[PDB]
RNA sequence: UUCAACCAUCAAGCCCUGGGCUUGUGUUGGGGACCCGCGGCUGCUCGCGGGCCCUGAAAAGCAGUGGCGGGCGUGCCAGCCG
C-alpha cells in the first residue's frame, strides 16, 4: 500500500540519518514500590 | 575496579591507557600463572612439608592430567605450559635423586610410586592421547583446583631442589623445547643397587613406544644413554638406529 | 554579508574587524 | 593397540565429590533472562522527514 | 636516413620558426620544443607503458639554469635532502627544487588540485625505480594524461625482512647518484603507447641545426634499435616539427606492408 | 502513482549502478536507473538518474541523501519535476554499459591481412596524401624527394 | 606520557646545547576550553567550531552561534559534551575548535567545512529563528482531537 | 539497513581483489606449512572461495597442514588475504595432533583417543600409530596427502574470549599478508 | 551495523666482473583553442594516438560496437573474449 511504501521510506531515512539503534530495554516491574538497591558495604 | 577502568579507557578510545591498565591485571593468558596469588593460602592449608608431601598425590594426578589438555578460557595455554614445566621439574628431581620406586600400567593410565622423605607418593598419569572433556564435570572449578595445585607444586619443587642443593628454577631452553626436547630441555646446575639397574646399557626407543614414561623410568633407574627415533624430539643420545653402541631397543611393531 | 581553494575555504571569514582584549606579544 | 578406558577428569571430579571437598551439582545450560520490555527511543519517535 | 636532408630540415624549420616569431621575439623563439615524430606500420606497444625510456644525447636537454627538478625517492626523504644540501655539486643543487619521498607524496598530494600545483611548480620530475610503480596511483591522470612531465626513472638503490628507513636507506654512492641524476636529466624521453605515432622532444629553436641533426640521428638509431619492435620493417615515416609548424619528412618508407605474410590473393 | 525521477551527482568512485540500486531499494522500489558513462572509455561521469515508482518515495530519498558527505564527495540529490524530464533520458537503462577496446580494434584491424584491390586503393590514396604534403611543403621552402612506391 | 617524553628530549637537547625548537616540531591540536575558544573566535583564528548541545547552564554557549555568525566562523551544534571530552581527554567539553591542521589534512578540513556549511547551516538558516516547545500532552491532544471532531460533526 | 559507504567499500575491495587475482594469473610461475583461516573481506571471489572449500578452511580459526608444491603455492598466493600461514615446528605439530587431533571416518569427526583408529584407517600405508601419523606429517612422506585427508581441520580457540573488555575482538588481525615463517608458532601456542 | 592501511620502499633473468640492460600494466571527469601522424568515410567527417591551456575529487538526455558460455530471441550477467 501507499502507507506501507511511505513507512518504508521513513524507516530508511531514519536509519540513514540516525542509525539502527532505535530501541531500548526497560525493566518489567510487577510492583509499584521502588526499593533502594543493595550495594557493597 | 581495574576491569571497570579498562572498559572506561576502551570506551573513551585511550588504547595506550587501556594497555597500561591491562598490564596491571596479571592475566593468566599473558603470564601463565593464576590471576591471584595463593602463597599465604598454601602456608595456611599445609602447616608442614609432610602435609604437602601427603597431598602431592592429588596435586600430581591433577597436574599431570591437565598438562595434556587443550586450551580453554578457565585454563589457558600458557597455564597448561606452566603445568607441564612444573611436572617436568618434579620428574627431574625424581630422576636426580632416584626416588622413583614402582610403576604400573593399568587400563586407565600409568601409576607411579615414589618415596620422598619417607612419604609414599602414588599418582596416575594418562596415556598420551586425546583426552575427552565431558559435560558431567565442572571444568572451571577443576581449573581452580589446578591453580591451587600449581601454586603448591612450585613451592614443593623449590624446597626439594634447595634440600638437594640445586638451583631452582632450572635452566630451560626455549629452542630445545620448540624442537621437542620436553624432559631434555632442562639443565640442572649445582647451587653456588636398584638405582644403577640400567647403568651399563644404551637404549634406543622406536617411535611407536611411549617416549616420556620410558625416558622417565630409564633415567630414574640409571640409564645415561637413551636415544630414540628422530621424530620423538631433540635430546636423544643418538639418532640413527644403525649405531653399534646401542645395546637394547624398545619396539612395539608386529 | 558586507594558493589553494582549500586554503581559501579554511581562511575565509567575514568583513567585520577582529576583537582583541589587549595587544599580544609577537 | 591398548584401548584406554574411563575418563581421568571425571575420575578426579568424582574423587573430589566422594571425599567431600565439594558437592555434586548439575550444569545449567540456560539461565533465566531479565524480564524487560522493548520501547522506541524518544529521538527516533520524534524523528520527522 | 641521409643526414644532409635532416640538416636542411632543421635549417628550414628554424628559419620558419624565426620568421613566424618575427611577425618578445627571442623569448618566443626560446622554449619552443622540436618534436621528432615516428610513424610505424603497427602499434609500437600492446599496452600503455607509463615509464619513459631514456636515450643519451651528445647535446643534453634541460641545461638551462631556470629548470626546476623535483626528485621523488624512497623513504626517508631526510637522507636524500642531506645529500642534496651537502654532497651534490652547485649546479644540481640549484636545479633540484624539491625532494619528497613516496610516503609524504601520498600524504600531501592525494588531492587533484595539489597534484596540479605540484605539476605546475616543476619542469622535470625524477623518480626512484623502487617506487615508480606506485606513482601512477599517487599522481593520477594529472601527471600521466600528458607524457611531457612523466617521472623519469633513476636508479638510487645500492646493487646487491622489512627495511626500516631510519636505520638504513639502501642507497648507492653519492657520486653515482649525481651521475645518474645528470644522465636522466639530460637524456631524451621515449613514451611507449598503443599507437602508430611517437613524439620525442629533441631540442629547442635556439640550438644549432648541426646539434639538432646529431640528436635526431642518435635518437633514431637508438630508438629503432631498442624500442621499435621488428626493427626497420616496422618504421613507416619520420617527421620533424614544432608546436605550431607543419611536419617536415625525413625518411618515408617504400614498403607499406609489415612483411610478406600479409600478402594473400 | 506518479513516477519519480531523481538526479544524483558528485558520485564517488565505486558508487555505481548495482550499489545505487541496492542502497535505494531500501528506500523504495526502483524501476529504472542509469549512470552516465563515457562511450570511449566506459568510465563514469559522476552522475546518474534513478526513476522510482513513487514520487514521494523519490522525494524522501532525495531529501535524505542531499548534501551527504561520502568518500570526500558531498552528494547532490535533486528531484527533477515531470515538466523537464527528457523523454529519452533512460535509454540504455537497467543494463550493463560494456567497455570496448577501440584501440585494440584499430590495432588488430591494421594487423589483419587484406586484399590487393584495396591495397591499390590504399597505396593510391597514400600518393595523393604525399602530393598534398608536397604542395604544402612548396611554400614551406622545403623540397623532399619521394621513392617510387612499388606495387605487388 | 607523550609530554614527559617530549620534555625529556628537550632537556637532553638543552643539556647538549641546542634549542628546544631544534628537537620539537610545531604542534597541531584541537583547541578547547570555553574562554580560549571564544577568544579564538573573536580573533578570527578559528576555522571550525563545534558546540555541545547539552551544556548546563545554557548561558555559557547561548551566544556562541550569534558570535560565530558575526565573525564569519563555520559552526555546528553536536550531541555530546562527553563526546567532545573524549576528544580533549576530559570528562566533558563545552566547545571545541580547529584553527589550523597539517598539510595532509587541509583538504579534508576544507571538505568538512564545506559539508558542514551546505548540510547544516543552510538547513538551519530558517529554523534557528523559530520558537521551540509548545508540544501538548498525549491526553490533551486526544481531548483536542475529540472536541474538534465533535465540532466538525455538529 | 546497509549504508552507502559500506557499498562503496565493498566495491573497492572487490575491484582490488579482481586486480590482484588478474595479476597473479598473469604472472603465474617440498616443505610443510600450517594454514589458519582468519577474518578477511566479507565477499569472496569464486576462485578464492573454491580454493578455501577445497582446503576445508570455510570456518574461522580452522587450521590445516599443506605440503608446499607449485600448485599449492599458487593456491596459497590466491587465498593470502583470508589466511595466516607459516612453518610449524615439531612441538606445534605434536601438540596439535595430540591435543586437538580428530580423524574423519565415514564423514564423522572421531577424536584420536587410541592407536587402533589410525591402524584401521591408515594401516594399508604403513601408518599404525599416532606417532607414525606425526612422523608422516612432519617429514612430508609419500602418504602425506592421505594423512592430511584423514586428519580433520583443527578448531583453534580465541584467547581474547577469556577477558571481558576484549570479548568481541578477533585474535588475528588481518593485514600482515605473506609468509610468517616460524612466527606462526606463537599463534599456535596461544590458540592451541 | 568500523569510509584506516595493505602493489616491488625491490625481486627474477642476461653480459660474465662491468655495473649496466629486459620483465614485473599501475591514470577522476569535464571544457577551450589549435598543430599533427595514421585508419576508414567518394568526400566532408568519424575513430586511435600525441602537442598547448583551465579546473574544489568541479558534473543536468544524446548510450556506442561482434561474440563464448550462464539466466529467462532477449535495454540480463557482482563472468569473459574479440
Amino acid at each position: 500500500s501507499k502507507a506501507a511504501k511511505g513507512a518504508q521510506a521513513k524507516k530508511a531515512a531514519q536509519a540513514a540519518l540516525k542509525g539502527v539503534h532505535s530501541h531500548k530495554k526497560t525493566k518489567v516491574r510487577k510492583s509499584t514500590t521502588f526499593h533502594r538497591p543493595k550495594t557493597l558495604v | 575496579a581495574l576491569e571497570k577502568k579498562i572498559s572506561r579507557a576502551l570506551g573513551r578510545g585511550d588504547v595506550s591507557n587501556a594497555a597500561r591498565l591491562e598490564r596491571n591485571a596479571n592475566l593468566p593468558e599473558k603470564t601463565g600463572k593464576p590471576r591471584y596469588t595463593l602463597n599465604h593460602i598454601i602456608r595456611e592449608r599445609y602447616p608442614t612439608f609432610q602435609d604437602a608431601l601427603r597431598d602431592l598425590d592429588d596435586c600430581l594426578s591433577m597436574l599431570f592430567l591437565f598438562a595434556n589438555l587443550p586450551s580453554t578460557t578457565a585454563v589457558p595455554a600458557k597455564m597448561i605450559a606452566r603445568c607441564e614445566r612444573l611436572c617436568h621439574e618434579f620428574q627431574h628431581y625424581l630422576i636426580v635423586t632416584h626416588s622413583l620406586r614402582k610403576s604400573f600400567l593399568s587400563i586407565k593410565g600409568i601409576y607411579y610410586q615414589a618415596n620422598i622423605q619417607g612419604e609414599d607418593i602414588l599418582w596416575l598419569v594418562p596415556y598420551k592421547f586425546n583426552q575427552r572433556i565431558v559435560g558431567d564435570v565442572d571444568f572451571r572449578i577443576m581449573g581452580t583446583f589446578v591453580e591451587f595445585y600449581m601454586t603448591l607444586l612450585g613451592f614443593v619443587n623449590y624446597r626439594l631442589y634447595t634440600s638437594i642443593g640445586l638451583k631452582y628454577p632450572p635452566k630451560f631452553d626455549q629452542v630445545k623445547d620448540d624442537q621437542g626436547a620436553e624432559l631434555a630441555a632442562f639443565s640442572l646446575e649445582g647451587l653456588n643397587d636398584p638405582s644403577q639397574l640400567f647403568a651399563n646399557f644404551t637404549f634406543f626407543l622406536s617411535r611407536e613406544t611411549p617416549r616420556q614414561p620410558l625416558e622417565f623410568i630409564l633415567r630414574a633407574f640409571g640409564c645415561k644413554r637413551i636415544g630414540w627415533d628422530a621424530v620423538l624430539g631433540e635430546g636423544a643420545f643418538t639418532t640413527d638406529e644403525s649405531d653399534p653402541r646401542i645395546t637394547h631397543q624398545i619396539i612395539d611393531r608386529p | 554579508k558586507g594558493g589553494l581553494k582549500a586554503d581559501e575555504i579554511i581562511a575565509q571569514r567575514s568583513a567585520l574587524p577582529a576583537v582583541s582584549v589587549r595587544k599580544r606579544a609577537g | 593397540r591398548l584401548k584406554p578406558e574411563g575418563n581421568l577428569l571425571k575420575d578426579r571430579y568424582r574423587s573430589m565429590i566422594v571425599r567431600g571437598k565439594l558437592e555434586a551439582r548439575r550444569k545449567i545450560p540456560f539461565r533465566k533472562q531479565a524480564k524487560t520490555k522493548l520501547t522506541e527511543k524518544w529521538t527516533f519517535k520524534d524523528f520527522r522527514i | 636516413v641521409d643526414p644532409d636532408q635532416t640538416l636542411k630540415a632543421c635549417k628550414a624549420l628554424l628559419a620558419h620558426i624565426k620568421k613566424a616569431a618575427a611577425a618578445d621575439e627571442e623569448s618566443t623563439v626560446a622554449e619552443t620544443p622540436i618534436w621528432l615524430t615516428l610513424t610505424t606500420k603497427k602499434h609500437i606497444h600492446d599496452s600503455h607503458r607509463l615509464q619513459p625510456g631514456k636515450i643519451i644525447l651528445p647535446h643534453p636537454l634541460n641545461t638551462s639554469e631556470e629548470i626546476s627538478v623535483c626528485l621523488i625517492t624512497a623513504d626517508p626523504q631526510r637522507f636524500y635532502k642531506n645529500a642534496v644540501a651537502d654532497e651534490f655539486p652547485e649546479d644540481l643543487r640549484a636545479k633540484i627544487g624539491r625532494v619528497i619521498d613516496i610516503s609524504h607524496l601520498k600524504a600531501k598530494f592525494k588531492a587533484y588540485e595539489a597534484q596540479r600545483k605540484l605539476f605546475s611548480e616543476h619542469d622535470v620530475f625524477l623518480a626512484d625505480t623502487r617506487i615508480i610503480n606506485r606513482l601512477p596511483k599517487a599522481l593520477g591522470k594529472t601527471f600521466y594524461k600528458t607524457t611531457t612531465k612523466r617521472p623519469i626513472p633513476v636508479v638510487l638503490m645500492a646493487q646487491r625482512e622489512k627495511r626500516d628507513p631510519l636505520e638504513n636507506a639502501n642507497a648507492r654512492p653519492i657520486p653515482e647518484i649525481v651521475a645518474e641524476i645528470r644522465k636522466a636529466i639530460g637524456a631524451a624521453l621515449v613514451h611507449l603507447s598503443p599507437s602508430t605515432n611517437t613524439a620525442i622532444k629533441v631540442g629547442y629553436a635556439n640550438w644549432e641545426p648541426e646539434k639538432l641533426a646529431a640528436n635526431i640521428e642518435t635518437v633514431i638509431r637508438e630508438l629503432v634499435e631498442r624500442f621499435v619492435p621488428q626493427k626497420w620493417q616496422n618504421v613507416r615515416n619520420f617527421y620533424v616539427k614544432g608546436p605550431e609548424t607543419a611536419a617536415l619528412p625525413i625518411y618515408q618508407t617504400d614498403e607499406l606492408w609489415l612483411d610478406e605474410s600479409k600478402v594473400v590473393p | 502513482s506518479q513516477p519519480g525521477v531523481m538526479y544524483i551527482a558528485r558520485l564517488p568512485h565505486g558508487f555505481y549502478e548495482h550499489e545505487l540500486r541496492g542502497y535505494f531499494s531500501q528506500f523504495g522500489e526502483i524501476t529504472r536507473l542509469r549512470v552516465v558513462r563515457n562511450k570511449k572509455t566506459g568510465a563514469s561521469r559522476h552522475r546518474a538518474f534513478i526513476e522510482f515508482a513513487d514520487a514521494e518515495v523519490a522525494d524522501i530519498a532525495a531529501r535524505t541523501m542531499d548534501k551527504y558527505l561520502l568518500f570526500g564527495h558531498i552528494l547532490t540529490c535533486k528531484i527533477v519535476p515531470p515538466a523537464q524530464v527528457h523523454p529519452d533520458l533512460f535509454k540504455g537503462a537497467n543494463r550493463r554499459f560494456k567497455v570496448v577496446p577501440w584501440n585494440k580494434m584499430a590495432g588488430r584491424q591494421l594487423e589483419r591481412p587484406l586484399s590487393e584491390s584495396q591495397w591499390q586503393v590504399k597505396v593510391a590514396k597514400e600518393e595523393q596524401r604525399r602530393a598534398a604534403r608536397a604542395e604544402k611543403l612548396k611554400e614551406m621552402g622545403y623540397e623532399f624527394e619521394a621513392p617510387a612506391l612499388k606495387v605487388p | 606520557q607523550e609530554k614527559k617524553e617530549r620534555l625529556l628530549r628537550e632537556a637532553t637537547a638543552i643539556k647538549e646545547g641546542k634549542k628546544k625548537e631544534d628537537v620539537s616540531k610545531k604542534p597541531y591540536t584541537v583547541k578547547y576550553g570555553l574562554n580560549h575558544v571564544v577568544g579564538l573566535i573573536e580573533n578570527k583564528k578559528a576555522s571550525l567550531v563545534l558546540i555541545a548541545n547539552d551544556v548546563d547552564p545554557i548561558e555559557l554557549v547561548v551566544f556562541l552561534p550569534a558570535l560565530c555568525r558575526k565573525m564569519g566562523i563555520p559552526y555546528a551544534i553536536i550531541k555530546g559534551k562527553a563526546r567532545l571530552g573524549t576528544l580533549v581527554h576530559k570528562k566533558t567539553a563545552a566547545v571545541v575548535a580547529i584553527t589550523e591542521v597539517r598539510s595532509e589534512d587541509k583538504n579534508e578540513l576544507a571538505k568538512l567545512i564545506s559539508a558542514v556549511k551546505e548540510g547544516y547551516l543552510e538547513k538551519v538558516e530558517d529554523t534557528r529563528k523559530r520558537w521551540g516547545g509548545g508540544i501538548m500532552g498525549f491526553k490533551a491532544q486526544k481531548r483536542e482531537e475529540k472536541r474538534k471532531k465533535s465540532l466538525e460533526t455538529a | 539497513f546497509k549504508r552507502a559507504e559500506k557499498y562503496v567499500k565493498e566495491y573497492r575491495e572487490q575491484e582490488r581483489e579482481k586486480i590482484r587475482l588478474a595479476r597473479i594469473a598473469k604472472q603465474q610461475g617440498a616443505k610443510l606449512v600450517f594454514v589458519i583461516r582468519i577474518k578477511g573481506i566479507n565477499k569472496i571471489p569464486p576462485k578464492p572461495r573454491k580454493i578455501l572449500q577445497l582446503l576445508r578452511l570455510r570456518q574461522i580459526n580452522n587450521g590445516v597442514f599443506v605440503k608446499v608444491t607449485k600448485a599449492t603455492a599458487e593456491m596459497i598466493k590466491i587465498v593470502e588475504p583470508w589466511v595466516a600461514y607459516g612453518y610449524p615446528n615439531l612441538k606445534s605439530v605434536r601438540e596439535l595432533i595430540y591435543k586437538r587431533g580428530y580423524g574423519k571416518v565415514n564423514g564423522q569427526r572421531i577424536p584420536l583417543t587410541d592407536n587402533a583408529i589410525i591402524e584401521e584407517n591408515l594401516g594399508k600405508y604403513g601408518i599404525i600409530c599416532i606417532e607414525d601419523l606425526i612422523h608422516e606429517i612432519f617429514t612430508v612422506g609419500p602418504n602425506f596427502k592421505q594423512a592430511a585427508n584423514f586428519l580433520w581441520p583443527f578448531k583453534l580457540s580465541n584467547p581474547n574470549g577469556g577477558f571481558r573488555p576484549r570479548k568481541f575482538k578477533h585474535f588475528i588481525e588481518g593485514g600482515d599478508l605473506g609468509n610468517r615463517e616460524e612466527h606462526i608458532n606463537a599463534l599456535i601456542r596461544a590458540m592451541n
